[PDB]
DNA sequence: CCATGGAGTCATTTTATCTTGTGTCACTTACAGAAAAAGTATTACTAATATATGTTGAAAA
C-alpha cells in the first residue's frame, strides 16, 4: 500500500503489516464506548474511549 | 485571473457565465478559513501583518 | 528478520511493559539490541507542469467535493498517461477530466461522466472520446462498472422534503434491481433508469414532483424518461402488480428488450453480411484536380471544405474517391467484383479526359459486415468476462466494443443480437472471429447453432481475379455512360464560372499569400 | 522554495549556539538515564537521610 | 636664521552594531513570453446499431 500502484494485479493484496495499538498504562482500564463512523470524505473512522 | 483564461482565446461565442468555476475557485475562503481558525495564526496579505 | 546469536530463535517479541522497550525472542532471553533509536519533534520541463497538473486537478477536482484521496489517486494516472505521452496533442481539459474519471469509475463512487463532464463547453463526445482513446492505449479493462444504486443517494440529497424519501429509496432499489431483473435496464443511461425508479417510487410516495425537477439531477430529456415510463407500462405485471405491498412479486416473466421488437414490427446458420470494403488505388501521376474535375457529371471540389474531388456513382452503387497526388480511396464496395472493376471505371474518366494515371496500388484497408442472432443477449456479463478483450461503456454508447487481435478486428456487440463487424482485412476473418466468438454468444444466455462449414463462398482473390487486373485495360469496363459521365464544355465553363464565382475569394487570398511570398523580400 | 520565507533555514552554527542543543543545553546539560520523578509527602517515622 | 603656513599625523568623538538574556514539563505542528515538435482534431466518406434531443407536428381527445 505504501508504494506506487499500477493497474496490473492478480490475487494478493493479502499482505498486511499490522500495527494494533497497545494500551500502555500503569493500571487496568475499561472500554464503555466505541464508535464506527465516517467523516465528509467517506473513509472509515473509529474513535473510542477508555 | 480565472475569467482571464476564458477571455484569452475567443473560440466561437464564450459566455456560459464561468460561474460554477467559483466552486473550483471557492473555499480557499472556506476551507482556508477553517485551517486559519484551527491554526491560531492569522496571515493578513493586505497589511502583510501576521 | 534476524535470528538469535545463540538460541537460533527467529520470533521476536518486544516488551514495552516496563518502558525499557527491549526486543527479545521467547527462544533465548537475550535482547539483540539496546535502546532502539527513534525520531523526534522547481525547474523542470515535466515537474513544473506536474505542479500545474495537481494544481488544475486539485482545483477542478474537489469543486465536486470528490474525495481528496481519489484525486491523489488520479494524479498518478495522469503521470501514467504522461509516460505514454498520451498527454501531448489534445486539450488538457479532456485529459485531466478523463484522468479523474477513471479513478472514480475504478472506485465505483457516485458521479456520472455526463454529470462530471459539465464544468465546461464539453459536448461529452469530446471527453468521452478522449477517455475512450486513453483506454485504447491503456490495458485497464473491467473495473469501470456501474449501477444506479450509487446515483440514487446523491440524487435524493437534491430531492429535499423529508426522509420518507429514504424509505422510498429502499422502494426504488427493489424496483431498480427488479428492473435490472426485468431486463430493461440495459442499453440506456444509468441516470435515466435512476430518475425513472425515483419517480415511480415518488408516485408511490403520493407526492407532486416534476420531470423537470428530475432531469435536474438526471440531465436527460423528459420524453427520454417517459419512454422508459411506458417502457415499464408495457411490461408484465406492470399495472397488474403496480398496487401496494411493495411489489411482493419478485418473479421474472420473460426478458424482452424493445430492440428485437422493432424487428417484429419491421417483419452459425445465419451467414454474416458484407457491408462495405475499404480499398485504395494509386494512379501514379499527380495532376490538377480542378481542370480534370471541370468535366464530370459526378464531381465535387471545394478545398475550402475538403481538398480533393468527390467521386460518386450510382453504378455499381459505389463512391471511391480521388486525391491530388494521383491516388484515391475505393469505397462503397460490398464485394471485390464491384470494387476493382469500378476502380477501373474511375480511371476511364481521367485516361479518357485527364492525364495518364494508370491503375496501380489496389489494396484493401477496412472491411465491414453485420449479422443478427435473433435473441436477446447479456452484454454486461461478457464485459464482466471478456472485458479484457471487450469494451462496454454503458450509455457512453450502446454498441459494445470487442477487441481481438487473432484475427485483428473490433467487434460490434448488441443485446438485440444484431452484431456488426469492421476493421477486418479479410473476408475469411468474418467467419473466423465471428463463429469463433459465437460460442461466447450461445455461451452467454439466460432462462442456428451450427457453423456449418468454416469457409464456403470463394475467397477475396477469386473476385479480385474476376476483374481485369491490367491497368492499361480500360475501355473494357467503360459503360459508354462514362462518355456521358462528363458534362459538356459550356457546363464546365459557366458552372465552373459560378463555382469560381464563390471561390475566387478562396483562390484569391491563396494568390494573396503567394504575393506575400514576394513580401518575403522586405 | 515556495517563496514564503518560513524562517527554518539556519541551525548549523546556531545548532551549537543557544537554548536547548549543543552549546550548553544538551552537552554540558546532558539528559540522564536511571532516574524517576514523583511528588512529595512526609514520613517523620522514616529516618533522616 | 627664522616665520608663517601648509601638510601630514595622530588623539578623539560620535556615531551604528550585537550579542545576550534564570532552567523544566505538557503535548506539541521560483517569473513571461518564444520558438519548436508534434500529434491530434477536422475535414471527407460508406456503414450498419439504438439511445438521446428535439421539434414539431400532426394527429388524436
Ligand atoms: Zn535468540
Amino acid at each position: 500500500s505504501a508504494d506506487a500502484p499500477n493497474p496490473n494485479n492478480v490475487n494478493v493484496q493479502t499482505q498486511y503489516r499490522e500495527a494494533p495499538v497497545i494500551y500502555r498504562g500503569p493500571e487496568p482500564s475499561h472500554i464503555d464506548q466505541v464508535m464506527m463512523s465516517v467523516s465528509d470524505n467517506d473513509q472509515a473512522l473509529i474513535k473510542v474511549l477508555l | 485571473l480565472s475569467i482571464d483564461k476564458v477571455l484569452k482565446k475567443p473560440n466561437r461565442a464564450m459566455e456560459y457565465d464561468a460561474l460554477l468555476s467559483i466552486n473550483v475557485h471557492s473555499n480557499n475562503i472556506t476551507s482556508g478559513l477553517n485551517r486559519a481558525i484551527s491554526t491560531g495564526n492569522w496571515s493578513l496579505k493586505r497589511f502583510k501583518m501576521e | 528478520m534476524p535470528v538469535c546469536k545463540n538460541c537460533h530463535g527467529t520470533e521476536f517479541e518486544r516488551d514495552l511493559s516496563n518502558a525499557n522497550n527491549d526486543l527479545v525472542c521467547k527462544a533465548c532471553g537475550v535482547v539483540s539490541e539496546d535502546n532502539p533509536i527513534v525520531s523526534e519533534v522547481a525547474l523542470e520541463s515535466r515537474e513544473a507542469t506536474l505542479n500545474n497538473a495537481r494544481r488544475k486537478l486539485r482545483a477542478v477536482s474537489y469543486a465536486l467535493h470528490i474525495p481528496e484521496y481519489i484525486t491523489d489517486a488520479a494524479f498518478q494516472w495522469y503521470k501514467l498517461a504522461l509516460a505514454n505521452n498520451f498527454v501531448q496533442g489534445r486539450r488538457s481539459q479532456n485529459v485531466i477530466a478523463s484522468c479523474l474519471y477513471v479513478a472514480c469509475r475504478k472506485e465505483k463512487t457516485h458521479h456520472m461522466l455526463i454529470d462530471f463532464s459539465s464544468r465546461l463547453q464539453v459536448s461529452v463526445y469530446s471527453i468521452g472520446a478522449t477517455f475512450l482513446k486513453m483506454v485504447k492505449k491503456l490495458h485497464i479493462t473491467e473495473l469501470p462498472l456501474a449501477d444506479p444504486s450509487l446515483f440514487i443517494q446523491h440524487f435524493a440529497e437534491k430531492l429535499d422534503l423529508a426522509d420518507k424519501k429514504i424509505k422510498v429509496v429502499k422502494d426504488a432499489v427493489k424496483l431498480a434491481q427488479r428492473m435490472s431483473k426485468d431486463w430493461m435496464f440495459e442499453g440506456r443511461r444509468p441516470a435515466g433508469i435512476a430518475g425513472a425508479c425515483i419517480l415511480l417510487a415518488c408516485r408511490m410516495n403520493n407526492l407532486r414532483r416534476t420531470h423537470t425537477e428530475i432531469v435536474a439531477v438526471s440531465h436527460v430529456a423528459e420524453e427520454t424518461l417517459q419512454q422508459r415510463l411506458n417502457e415499464f407500462k408495457n411490461t408484465k405485471a406492470a399495472k397488474l402488480s403496480v398496487q401496494k405491498f411493495r411489489e411482493n412479486d419478485v418473479e421474472d416473466g420473460e426478458a424482452r428488450p424493445p430492440s428485437f421488437v422493432k424487428n417484429r414490427k419491421k417483419e452459425s446458420g445465419i451467414v454474416p453480411t458484407l457491408q462495405n470494403i475499404v480499398a485504395t488505388v494509386t494512379l501514379g501521376c499527380r495532376l490538377d484536380l480542378k481542370t480534370v474535375a471541370l468535366h464530370a457529371r459526378n464531381a465535387e471540389y471545394n478545398p475550402k471544405r475538403f481538398a480533393a474531388v468527390i467521386m460518386r456513382i450510382r453504378e455499381p452503387k459505389t463512391t471511391a474517391l480521388i486525391f491530388a497526388s494521383g491516388k484515391m480511396v475505393v469505397t462503397g464496395a460490398k464485394s471485390e467484383d464491384d470494387s476493382k472493376l469500378a476502380s477501373r471505371k474511375y480511371a476511364r474518366i481521367i485516361q479518357k479526359i485527364g492525364f495518364a494515371a494508370k491503375f496501380t496500388d489496389f489494396k484493401i484497408q477496412n472491411i465491414v459486415g453485420s449479422c443478427d442472432v435473433k435473441f436477446p443477449i447479456r452484454l454486461e456479463g461478457l464485459a464482466f468476462s471478456h472485458g479484457t478483450f471487450s469494451s462496454y461503456e454503458p450509455e457512453l454508447f450502446p454498441g459494445l466494443i470487442y477487441r481481438m487481435v487473432k484475427p485483428k478486428i473490433v467487434l460490434l456487440i448488441f443485446v438485440s443480437g444484431k452484431i456488426v463487424l469492421t476493421g477486418a482485412k479479410q473476408r475469411e476473418e468474418i467467419y473466423q472471429a465471428f463463429e469463433a466468438i459465437y460460442p461466447v454468444l450461445s455461451e452467454f444466455r439466460k432462462m442456428s447453432g451450427s457453423p456449418r462449414n468454416l469457409h464456403l463462398l470463394p475467397t477475396t482473390d477469386t473476385y479480385l481475379s474476376k476483374v481485369s487486373d491490367d491497368p492499361d485495360n480500360l475501355e473494357d469496363v467503360d459503360d459508354e455512360e462514362l462518355n456521358a459521365h462528363l458534362l459538356n464544355e459550356e457546363a464546365s465553363k459557366l458552372k465552373e464560372r459560378i463555382w469560381i464565382g464563390l471561390n475566387a475569394d478562396f483562390l484569391l487570398e491563396q494568390e494573396s499569400k503567394r504575393l506575400k511570398q514576394e513580401a518575403d523580400i522586405a | 522554495n515556495g517563496g514564503g520565507k518560513v524562517k527554518p533555514i539556519r541551525g548549523f552554527c546556531q545548532r551549537l549556539k543557544g537554548k536547548q542543543g549543543r552549546f550548553r543545553g544538551n552537552l554540558s546539560g546532558k539528559r540522564v538515564d536511571f532516574s524517576g520523578r514523583t511528588v512529595i509527602s512526609p514520613d517523620p517515622n522514616l529516618s533522616i537521610d
